[PDB]
């Protein structure tokens, strides 16, 4: 059962640091009015 | 005695205090005296010629060739196409 | 307890997973300009 | 002649089969050859007088004990410790002493300026005894090295094979 | 034109007598897929941590702190004893400082785009670069002692894995591997 | 060559500025830092140094009537939890922080080095400046000799368990080593 808690452990942190890192990557600039 | 009034942390206060001061003080006088001496600068009893020794020292060539990524290709390519069998055509 | 971390192991998924990914976020980070511009949001990018 | 090994330096004869001149600077090669000529014979005139004196009270100690057997006695009780401590802070000024000689300073290998007699009055007295130390200390590294390993095949000090 | 490392393989073509170190040995085209100064950079952090490791391997066996669970003479079975909040507190402090050393250029395409030098990150509280042959030969000497340390750790991690026993203890009652 | 090292070089800022300067100086701390912060240094030592050898002395022969009569190691450990040793670090501290105050004075020039002006008899102040120099350097000297002196007290009331006075008295070898016995 812990491999399978290990392999859950780093999926989910993997993909929370994607989400957190990609908003903090400017998002505010991705919009079709940015110059 | 315990947290502000313990005496080890009195103790650890004025080490704590020491380490603050140490930037300062000897900070300021090593930039009075920073081993800026003629005489001061470091001896090696190995012979400047001999091999492995650079020309200049701290070089930092351009590198105006392949990518990271290309380079990262070469390597797997290392164990998935090596130049063994071309030898034999 | 703490993170659901029973194992200490876990601790290195929770750690070297969100380093890396911002060590990839610094190759970003070190090439936008990172001056003020007093605006609303930064168009710089 | 070999590279690098000019005559300016006592007792050159031009020997160097392998080119250590060539690649390290001769200043360190004469210091080190220098020291160890001079800790060779401290130590060869140390290990034939350790066989006959043995001192008052070092034979309760160490019980006989004998040049290897001796350093394993002695770094047990302590005196090698305190040689070893005091010629460290000996060899800090010697290194400091190295240090300014390959910077580029007066001294030259060697010159401890230990010379309380002044037996280096005479200049050809002190040119003709820097070669008698040479030569010394090239016959005490030698017999050292005899003694340490005719001590290891038989387990006998220098005068037990002589007596 | 040759290598002078392996004679019978030519000079690589990006390495030149101007870096420290540089006998001519490349045999895998490295140097020609990869920036130089950043293999040089990775070379020097091995090697140093490894000069540390090689330090402290040497030290943990003759000296511990006195603190509980530090009292461990074989260092691999010591990362364990160790409490895992003092790891990690230790793997922070290095993050930092290897942040604040490199600036935020953490990547090869930044690490060195202020120059910087390869493996200089400033430290150097004694003045002894100052002489050029000097600081010369304290890079050959510092490369040699980085690749010495690294195959020396590296030697001692294995056969403490292999013979739980701290290397100068393994040294003494040597017990071939086939006894364990 | 150096005066005191016959085999080195004068330490390049080195000179009869400061007292007792006999160019002892083989590590170039006076070049890594200025001599004169490290001169402030020394006399801080010196002067802590001289206080407690004088303070070792005292207690190993004399104790007030009012704190228990414990070895010097002992009675730190004694006044540790006491609160006493916590009074003489607030005060010292309150002291230093008006040293800090006056070597940094000292850093950018002006202030001579260890100097406080502190000076209630008339000693080398008025009518007897011309001994001053004289009283600098007998004062590093005693400086020195107790930054070595204390030193031996303590590591040797930790190797035989005897005051300085008790081993003058009764000068016994290292215990446990006349037996001796190593093979
Ligand atoms: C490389 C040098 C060297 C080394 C490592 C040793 C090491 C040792 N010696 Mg040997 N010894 C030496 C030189 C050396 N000795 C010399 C040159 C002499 C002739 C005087 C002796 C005579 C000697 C005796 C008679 C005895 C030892 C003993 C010992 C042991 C205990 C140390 C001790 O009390 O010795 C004391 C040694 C001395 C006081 C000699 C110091 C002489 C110095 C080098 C003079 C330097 C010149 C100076 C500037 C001019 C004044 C230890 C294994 C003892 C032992 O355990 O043996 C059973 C012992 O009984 N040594
Ligand atoms: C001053 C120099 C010197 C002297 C006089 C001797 C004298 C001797 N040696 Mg030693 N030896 C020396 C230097 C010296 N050796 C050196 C430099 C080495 C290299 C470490 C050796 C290694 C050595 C071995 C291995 C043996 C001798 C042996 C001998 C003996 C046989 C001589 C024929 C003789 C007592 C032999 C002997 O009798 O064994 C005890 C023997 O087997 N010698
Ligand atoms: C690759 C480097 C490395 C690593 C990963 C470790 C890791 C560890 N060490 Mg070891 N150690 C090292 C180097 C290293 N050490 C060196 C170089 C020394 C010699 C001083 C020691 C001496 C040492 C002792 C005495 C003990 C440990 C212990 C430990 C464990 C607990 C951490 C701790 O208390 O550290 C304590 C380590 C230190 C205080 C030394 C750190 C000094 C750093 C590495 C050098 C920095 C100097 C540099 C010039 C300053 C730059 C300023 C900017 C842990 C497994 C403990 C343990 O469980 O052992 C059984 C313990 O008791 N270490
Ligand atoms: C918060 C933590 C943190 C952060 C952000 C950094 C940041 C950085 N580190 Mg790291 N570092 C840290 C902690 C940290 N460090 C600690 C605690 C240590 C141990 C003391 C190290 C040890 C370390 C080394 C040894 C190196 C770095 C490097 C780097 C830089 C490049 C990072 C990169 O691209 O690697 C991203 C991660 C990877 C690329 C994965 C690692 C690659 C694997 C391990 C290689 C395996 C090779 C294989 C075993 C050999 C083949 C065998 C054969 C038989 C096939 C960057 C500035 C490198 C550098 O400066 O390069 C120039 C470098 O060489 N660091
Ligand atoms: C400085 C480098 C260094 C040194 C001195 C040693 C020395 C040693 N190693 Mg280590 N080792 C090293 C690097 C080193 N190793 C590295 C880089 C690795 C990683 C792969 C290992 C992995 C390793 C393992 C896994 C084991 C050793 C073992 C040994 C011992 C047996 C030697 C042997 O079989 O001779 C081999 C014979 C020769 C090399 C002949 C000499 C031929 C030319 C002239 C040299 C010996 C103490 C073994 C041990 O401790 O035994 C219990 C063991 O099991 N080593
Ligand atoms: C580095 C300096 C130093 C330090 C840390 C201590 C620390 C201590 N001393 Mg010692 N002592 C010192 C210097 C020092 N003393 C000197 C110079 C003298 C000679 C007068 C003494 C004479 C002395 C006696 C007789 C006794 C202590 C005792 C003690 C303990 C309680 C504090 C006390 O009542 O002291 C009192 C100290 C003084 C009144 C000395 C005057 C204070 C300073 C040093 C004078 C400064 C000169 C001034 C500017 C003019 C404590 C462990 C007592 C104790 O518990 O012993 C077991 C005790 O009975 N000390
Ligand atoms: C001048 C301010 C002052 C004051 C108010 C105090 C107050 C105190 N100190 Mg003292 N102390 C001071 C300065 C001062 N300290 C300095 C400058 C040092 C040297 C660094 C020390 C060193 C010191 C030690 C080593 C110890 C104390 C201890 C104590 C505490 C116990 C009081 C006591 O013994 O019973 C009442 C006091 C007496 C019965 C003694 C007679 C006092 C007479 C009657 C008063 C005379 C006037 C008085 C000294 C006020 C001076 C200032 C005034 C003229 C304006 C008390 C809180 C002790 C402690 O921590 O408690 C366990 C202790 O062991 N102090
Ligand atoms: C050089 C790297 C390093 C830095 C820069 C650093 C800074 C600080 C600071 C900031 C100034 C604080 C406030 C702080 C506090 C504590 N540190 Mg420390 N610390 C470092 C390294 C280690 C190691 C290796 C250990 C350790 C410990 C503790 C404990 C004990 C917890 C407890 O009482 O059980 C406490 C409270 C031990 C540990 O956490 O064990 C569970 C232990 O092994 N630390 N530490
Ligand atoms: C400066 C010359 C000198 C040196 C360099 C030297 C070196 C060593 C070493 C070094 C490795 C050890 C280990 C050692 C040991 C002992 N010495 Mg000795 N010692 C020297 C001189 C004297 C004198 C004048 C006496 C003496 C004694 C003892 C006793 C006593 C108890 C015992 O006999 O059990 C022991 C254990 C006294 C005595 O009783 O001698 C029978 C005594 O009067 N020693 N001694
Ligand atoms: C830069 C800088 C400065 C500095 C500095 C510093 C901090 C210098 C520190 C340097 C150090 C610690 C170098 C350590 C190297 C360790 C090595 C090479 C270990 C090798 C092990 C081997 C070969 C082995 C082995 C073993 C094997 C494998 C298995 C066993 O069976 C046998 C054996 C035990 C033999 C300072 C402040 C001075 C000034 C300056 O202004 C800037
Ligand atoms: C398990 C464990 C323990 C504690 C917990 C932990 C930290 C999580 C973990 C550690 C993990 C770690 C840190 C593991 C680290 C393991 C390491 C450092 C392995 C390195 C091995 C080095 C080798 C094989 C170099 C060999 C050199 C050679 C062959 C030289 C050849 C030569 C060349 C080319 C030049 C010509 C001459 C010759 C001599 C021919």
């Amino acid at each position: 059962m812990f491999t399978l808690k290990i392999v859950v452990y780093t999926t989910v942190t993997l993909f929370v640091s994607l989400f957190t890192f990609g908003f903090l990557s400017n998002d505010a600039s991705r919009n079709p009015n940015r110059k | 005695p315990q947290g502000f009034t313990s005496p080890k942390n009195h103790f650890a206060s004025v080490i704590g205090l020491w380490v603050l001061f140490a930037l300062p003080v000897w900070s300021a006088a090593y930039k009075q005296a920073g081993c800026t001496t003629p005489d001061w600068f470091g001896v090696s009893q190995v012979a400047e010629d001999a091999p492995g020794v650079g020309l200049l020292a701290k070089a930092a060539p351009e590198y105006n060739g392949p990518s990271f990524r290309e380079g990262l290709e070469y390597v797997f390519s290392f164990v998935w196409k090596p130049p063994i069998l071309i030898a034999w055509k | 307890e703490a993170l659901g971390v029973d194992d200490g192991r876990l601790l290195v998924p929770l750690v070297l997973i969100p380093v890396f990914i911002a060590i990839l976020f610094s190759n970003f980070a070190s090439t936008q300009d990172n001056e003020d511009f007093f605006d609303t949001y930064d168009q710089r990018r | 002649r070999p590279p690098g090994l000019d005559g300016t330096y006592v007792g050159d004869i031009g020997f160097d089969p392998l080119g250590f001149s060539s690649i390290i600077d001769m200043r360190w090669l004469r210091e080190a050859e220098l020291k160890h000529g001079r800790v060779c014979m401290l130590a060869a005139t140390g290990m034939i007088v350790q066989d006959v004196y043995q001192f008052p009270g070092v034979t309760k100690s160490f019980g006989d004990a004998k040049m290897t057997t001796l350093h394993d006695v002695a770094v047990k009780q302590g005196s090698m410790q305190q040689l070893l401590v005091w010629l460290g802070f000996l060899e800090i000024f010697g290194f400091v002493a190295i240090v300014q000689m390959l910077q580029g300073s007066d001294r030259q290998p060697g010159d401890f300026g230990f010379d309380p007699l002044n037996c280096a009055a005479n200049p050809d007295a002190l040119a003709r005894r820097q070669l008698v130390e040479l030569k010394n200390g090239r016959l005490a590294m030698i017999a050292t090295a005899g003694m340490l390993h005719h001590f290891f095949i038989t387990g006998k000090g220098p005068i037990q094979l002589i007596t | 034109d040759r290598s002078y490392s392996m004679p019978f393989l030519s000079r690589p073509p990006a390495l030149d007598g101007t870096m420290a170190g540089d006998v001519g040995f490349d045999p895998l085209g490295f140097s020609n897929y990869f920036d130089l100064k950043w293999l040089r950079e990775a070379e020097l952090k091995h090697g140093r941590i490894c000069m540390l490791g090689c330090l402290g391997f040497i030290t943990q066996e003759k000296i511990q702190l006195p603190l509980p669970g530090f009292d461990n003479k074989v260092a691999t079975e010591a990362f364990f004893s160790v409490p895992a909040g003092g790891l990690w507190q230790i793997f922070f402090t290095l993050g930092a400082i290897e942040i604040l050393s490199n600036g935020g250029k953490l990547a090869p395409a930044d690490m060195f785009a202020e120059g910087r030098a390869p493996g200089d990150l400033g430290f150097d509280p004694l003045n002894l670069s100052g002489d050029d042959a000097a600081l010369r030969r304290f890079e050959l000497a510092e490369l040699k002692h980085a690749r010495l340390a690294m195959i020396g750790l590296g030697g001692m991690l294995h056969q403490m894995l292999i013979t739980k026993q701290a290397p100068l203890e393994q040294l003494a009652n040597f017990q071939p591997i086939q006894y364990y | 060559f150096s005066e005191s090292v016959p085999f080195l070089k004068t330490p390049t800022n080195l000179d009869g500025s400061l007292p007792g300067d006999v160019g002892f100086d083989p590590l170039g701390f006076s070049e890594v830092f200025d001599i004169r912060v490290l001169r402030e240094a020394e006399l801080k030592h010196g002067r802590i140094a001289m206080l407690a050898t004088l303070g070792y002395l005292v207690q190993e022969a004399y104790v007030l009537p009012f704190f228990e009569k414990v070895p010097p190691i002992q009675a730190h450990d004694a006044l540790v939890k006491s609160g006493g040793m916590s009074q003489i670090l607030l005060w010292t501290s309150f002291l230093e922080i008006f040293g800090g105050i006056a070597l940094f004075s000292t850093i950018q020039g002006r202030r001579y080095p260890g100097d406080f002006s502190f000076d209630p008899l008339g000693l080398s102040q008025g009518k007897n400046a011309d001994k001053l120099e004289q009283y600098q350097l007998a004062e590093i000297k005693h400086s020195r000799l107790a930054m070595l002196a204390f030193s031996g007290f303590v590591h040797q009331g930790f190797i035989t368990k005897q005051g300085v006075l008790e081993q003058l008295g009764n000068f016994r070898p290292i215990p446990g080593f006349p037996e001796a016995t190593f093979f």
